[PDB]
């Protein structure tokens, strides 16, 4: 009967928790108690990027660390030149409710998606001059929360239905589909070798997926509410995800466990974006209380705060050079930060 | 993309004539245009410029109070109103498109040309002819008066190739890049005053005249050509 | 300072100019949000004032005021995450199936869910108690009574402020106003002047539905601006 | 009956208070970007006008105190060259304060009664246009203070402009209160008082009256009845009348900008 | 039934996965952080001459 299967599942879950509890000799705080803390990180709004008509939901950095795509409820994507505060392209979308955007590593394509169930791919470098839609990737039955490019011809998505998928752009045919979840998948972060990826889905669980395999190769169940952001440590062995409670936690794939909660008693608002610094030493987190905190991935103590915004931070990205951080908030402004010496 | 322009022929000295360039196949409003002219057996020479939005217009010293440039975005046509034509205006006028944003490739398409016949920075191409046999690696040079390396990293040297009876064609933009449909053989290097264009394995479709242009500041000035014969 | 940099700046100026042009259309276009059951008749009203897919956007302008009305379609059962998007809209339009006695409770549960969200606190709600003529047939031709599914209906008489259209039985008026009373019962509690609820009675054929949204949205804007000046 | 000598120990206090409050307002607006709507620019224009008024009446008093103290001896030739420049500054700044208040009142009326046709018509550019225009006209109407000087005519125009921009700022607020009355009557007449509206209008209009009407009644009488002994015994209190004006400039940033939840939370 | 069988199978593949000590993960993370600390600009700010956002 189903009772036997339920008991077997409960026994297996007890086994998993026993294995996780066993190999947990120390906590990252114990090891890092001798590590010299970083000082107060002061970062100033070097250049504010103005022009979105309404709230910003997503941004992504070009791989050259100068260009920048942003998405707003308006129905527009703007390609900024960070260095010169210049507009390179401005793409008018078909559906106003865009919820994600990605910049192709080669600089040739940009993606977007949202409540309209489709992921759109745009050809930036066209012989005719304008930016055109290359493909509309239909097949999902729920809002599309994150889009990330693996190559010019492969893209990975995550939508409201409990589902992430890998697409072959020249065909539009969902090479693979990823099944296991119970709620809405919110975030996504490709490894820095497009071989694995992770996703957290509105059920206090984040799953690591094999792109060529499909199998859910790991799972993590530490959180207490919805998971709103996720990213890798550059090592590829760690990812930290921020939730709709006031906690950001750090997960390691090899240990298959939680490592360190970056939370404070003074914070009650949730986390809406998480991004690691180039060295894995600074962990930026966007909050609903109008400002971005900067944490220390090893010591778990705020080393800064980016108080320059008048509304909810929504997006947060660090360059591949490690030399800037950009923040988008519901005030339609996008600010670029770096320190001074 | 396809640019054709017409409106040339014999004109008595002192007259006037309008050249029109009918663009079709690309977003004309997002591109700024140029006019470049080629004397019957000489090199190239920049003539005018009108930008996207029709807001910036530049000319050359030898046409400035005498020629005007205008565009019609809805009709996808570009004009050049020549007035009081002198005998030094016999040339093969071209209609060149150029878009300027971060990472663009200016001078990426040249029209076929129209024939008109009337009855500051110096770019030196000391060489003017090079014999070569197929499969040999060539190296064409070009020198500058001022240094073209602007403070922001760009070098603003352009290289072109016009084959026996064709319109020119972009090979290198900003001294180190490759146009869209150009073989990997071509490669350009330079220091900031002295420049080279190195073909790796020449083929029978590579014979022609290679031109170097600067784009640091207006006016734009050309070389004299470096013909490769076979 | 260089020429290419100048031309890039000019291109950015043209882009910014087009965006400034699009402000004036973005502002001065009041977004709404249509939420309603499967049998309600949402798209019916939508087509009325206009004349795997997700959002079903629609447009209509009345007396030179732009309205940009939405409709969320093939989305999962939970409304949790994507309702945050529809913050900062002028109203939420709610359509019920008035005739189908049994589903009124599901309709009221949805109403209470929309009314007390963490977002939508400042966003008013327009009701369209739809398919009223169907209720006229349902209760004119005597059949399963409202009291069958509703206990309190036995102790209910028509309130004085009623405005029965000519040719309307005094008990059918109780039928029409009992659902309105239930939904305004949900509306009056749990809310203090930040937002309100505007009941309406609409058959499937009536044409004056765009004007009602015009008047209601005018009211929302006026009450907002009056509270901002502490005259209300 | 006779002139007074209110201590300049209070003009310092009023100037300090006005400068403090108005600087706070004008800083709060520019510290938030969700306060770049027309209303919060009209508030800033009012605040800068009020500072200018308070410093003008303070500077005339400070100059009088310094010259009268016979310290750092100065000739009387230019004293009669500055006592008119300072009064010209009073004229310009006074007109500026009145007109900023009228800008606030008309903007509010237009928001209420032309609600759905206001985001189409009231861009930020038009607000800046109007503020600059008001200030320029207030400048020219203080240049006229000395060019056509004062000829029992510039008295007429100033009197009538004040006693027209009192009627308009009463009419707009009474009408808005009556409309709010209708709304409160309808909000209550549904399955489960005008006090707040009455108090708002009463404060916002009585401050205008009891803080400006004495001064313009002064000016009306001294260009109407400059002989009648009762009239002179009246006009003797010009010092207390400018006391009233500075009290207006103190109160203004408190019932126009501090009664706004977001700007109240900014500072 | 089928969903329960899928859950049991997924738990079965979940159990049979190699694991390491938490101390090793902590050591690896701190090692990576220390190894790249010279080239991280926001953590260790660079001179304004080399900064492209203010030059």
């Amino acid at each position: 009967e189903l009772d036997q299967l339920r008991q077997e599942a409960e026994q297996l879950k007890n086994q998993i928790r026993d294995a996780r509890k066993a190999c947990a000799d120390a906590t990252l705080s114990q090891i890092t108690n001798n590590i010299d803390p970083v000082g107060r990180i002061q970062m100033r709004t070097r250049r504010t990027l103005r022009g979105h008509l309404a709230k910003i939901y997503a941004m992504h950095w070009g791989t050259d660390s100068r260009l920048l795509v942003s998405a707003s409820q308006d129905g527009k994507l703007i390609i900024w030149d960070s260095y010169t505060t210049n507009k390179v392209h401005a793409i008018p979308l078909r559906s106003s409710w865009v919820m994600t955007c990605a910049y192709a590593p080669s600089g040739n394509y940009v993606a977007c998606g949202g409540l309209d169930n489709i992921c759109s791919i745009y050809n930036l470098k066209t012989r005719e001059g304008n930016v055109r839609v290359s493909r509309e990737l239909a097949g999902h039955t729920g809002y599309l929360s994150c889009c990330r490019f693996l190559d010019d011809n492969q893209i990975v998505t995550s939508s409201g239905d409990t589902t992430c998928a890998l697409w072959d752009i020249e065909t539009g045919q969902q090479t693979t589909t990823f099944t296991g979840h119970t709620g809405d998948v919110m975030s996504l972060s490709l490894a820095p070798d497009t071989r694995l990826f992770v996703s957290g889905a509105c059920d206090a669980s984040a799953k690591l997926w094999d792109v060529r395999e499909g199998m859910c190769r790991q799972t993590f169940t530490g959180h207490e509410s919805d998971i709103n952001a996720i990213c890798f440590f550059p090592n590829g062995n760690a990812f930290a995800t921020g939730s709709d409670d006031a906690t950001c936690r750090l997960f390691d794939l090899r240990a298959d466990q939680e490592l360190m909660t970056y939370s404070h008693d003074n914070i009650i608002c949730g986390i809406t974006s998480v991004s690691f610094s180039k060295s894995g030493r600074l962990l930026l987190a966007g909050y609903d209380d109008f400002n971005c905190n900067v944490w220390d991935a090893l010591k778990a103590d705020r080393a800064g705060v980016l108080a320059g915004h008048d509304n909810r931070v929504s997006c947060l990205g660090v360059t591949d050079d490690g030399m800037a951080v950009a923040t988008g908030s519901w005030d339609s402004f996008l600010k670029i930060w770096n320190g001074s010496s | 993309v396809q640019l054709v322009e017409s409106g040339g022929g014999l004109v008595q000295p002192g007259g006037s004539r309008k050249l029109s360039c009918s663009a079709s196949g690309f977003a004309f409003s997002s591109f700024g245009m140029h006019w470049v002219r080629q004397a019957p057996e000489k090199g190239l020479e920049w003539v005018a410029y009108i930008s996207s939005g029709s807001g910036t217009i530049y000319y050359a010293d030898t046409v400035k109070g005498r020629f005007t440039i205008s565009r019609d975005d809805p009709k996808n046509t570009l004009f050049l109103q020549m007035t009081s034509l002198r005998s030094e205006d016999t040339a093969m006028y071209y209609c060149v498109r150029s878009i300027y944003y971060y990472g663009s490739s200016p001078f990426d398409f040249w029209g076929q040309g129209t024939t008109l016949t009337v009855s500051d920075i110096v770019m030196t191409q000391a060489t003017s002819s090079v014999p070569v046999t197929p499969g040999e690696s060539v190296s064409i040079s070009c020198r500058s008066s001022k240094s073209l390396l602007h403070s922001n990293g760009n070098t603003y040297l352009y290289w072109f190739l016009q084959r026996p009876g064709q319109s020119p064609q972009l090979l290198i933009y900003r001294m180190s890049n490759l146009a869209s449909g150009v073989p990997d053989r071509f490669s350009g290097s330079g220091s900031g005053t002295a420049f080279t264009l190195t073909i790796s394995r020449l083929e029978a479709e590579d014979v022609g005249v290679y031109y170097c242009m600067q784009h640091l500041e207006y006016p734009l000035t050309f070389g004299a050509g470096t013909k490769l014969e076979l | 300072l260089s020429a290419e940099d100048k031309a890039a700046v000019e291109r950015s100026k043209m882009i910014e100019k087009q965006l400034q042009k699009d402000k004036q259309v973005y502002r001065a276009t009041h977004r709404l949000l249509l939420l309603g059951a499967d049998n309600s008749g949402k798209s019916t009203i939508v087509k009325q004032m206009r004349i795997t897919s997700g959002i079903f956007e629609t447009k209509f302008q009345v007396d030179k005021v732009n309205f940009h009305m939405f409709d969320v379609g093939a989305q999962r059962d939970e409304r949790r995450k994507w309702i945050q998007c529809f913050n900062d809209v002028t109203a939420i339009i709610f359509v019920v199936d008035s005739s189908d006695y049994n589903r009124l409770q599901e309709a009221l549960n949805d109403f209470k869910s929309i009314w007390n969200n963490r977002w939508l606190r400042t966003i008013s709600v327009i009701l369209f108690l739809n398919k009223q003529d169907l209720l006229a047939e349902k209760v004119l031709a005597g059949k399963s009574k409202i009291e069958d599914y509703f206990p309190e209906f036995a102790r209910y008489t028509t309130p004085e402020d009623a405005t029965p259209e000519p040719g309307e039985d005094p008990r059918v008026t109780r039928a029409k106003y009992f659902i309105r009373d239930e939904f305004l019962r949900i509306s009056t509690a749990s809310g203090d002047g930040r937002h309100y609820c505007y009941p309406h009675f609409t058959c499937s054929v009536d044409t004056e539905n765009a004007r009602r949204i015009f008047n209601d949205c005018r009211d929302i804007i006026q009450r907002m601006h009056l509270r901002q000046y502490e005259l209300l | 009956c006779e002139q007074v000598f209110i201590k300049p120990e209070v003009f310092l206090s009023l100037g300090i208070v006005s400068l403090l409050e108005n600087i706070l307002v004008i800083l709060a607006v520019v510290r938030n970007g969700n306060l770049h709507s027309p209303m919060y620019f009209f508030l800033c224009s009012l605040a800068v006008a009020d500072m200018l008024v308070s410093v003008s009446n303070a500077l005339e008093t400070i100059m009088i105190a310094i010259v009268h103290s016979d310290y750092l001896t100065f000739e009387d030739q230019f004293i009669q060259h500055m006592d008119n420049i300072f009064d010209s500054m009073i004229c310009i700044s006074l007109v500026a304060s009145i007109c900023n208040l009228l800008a606030i009142a008309v903007d509010r009326y237009v928001t209420i009664f032309y609600a759905l046709r206001y985001h189409s018509i009231m861009t930020v550019r038009k607000a800046l246009t109007l503020i600059v225009a008001i200030w320029v006209c207030c400048g020219v109407c203080g240049v006229v203070f000395i060019v056509y000087s004062e000829s029992k005519m510039v008295i007429v125009c100033l009197i009538t402009m004040f006693f027209a921009m009192m009627l308009l700022m009463g009419t707009l607020y009474v009408h808005m209160f009556l409309f709010a009355r209708l709304h409160v009557k309808r909000i209550a007449a549904l399955p489960p008082s005008c006090m707040k509206g009455a108090v708002t209008i009463t404060i916002l209009l009585g401050v205008f009256i009891f803080c400006w009407a004495p001064f313009f009644l002064h000016l009306v009488l001294i260009i109407t009845c400059p002989t009648n002994p009762y009239c002179i015994c009246y006009t003797a209190h010009f010092n207390t009348y400018l006391v009233l004006i500075m009290c207006n400039s103190v109160i203004d940033p408190l019932i126009y900008a501090f009664r706004s939840l977001e700007l109240r939370n900014t500072f | 039934i089928a969903q329960a069988r899928k859950l049991v199978e997924q738990l079965k593949m979940e159990a049979n996965i190699d694991r390491i000590k938490v101390s090793k993960a902590a050591a690896d993370l701190m090692a990576y952080c220390e190894a790249h600390a010279k080239e991280d600009p926001l953590l260790t700010p660079v001179p304004a001459s080399e900064n492209p956002f203010r030059e």
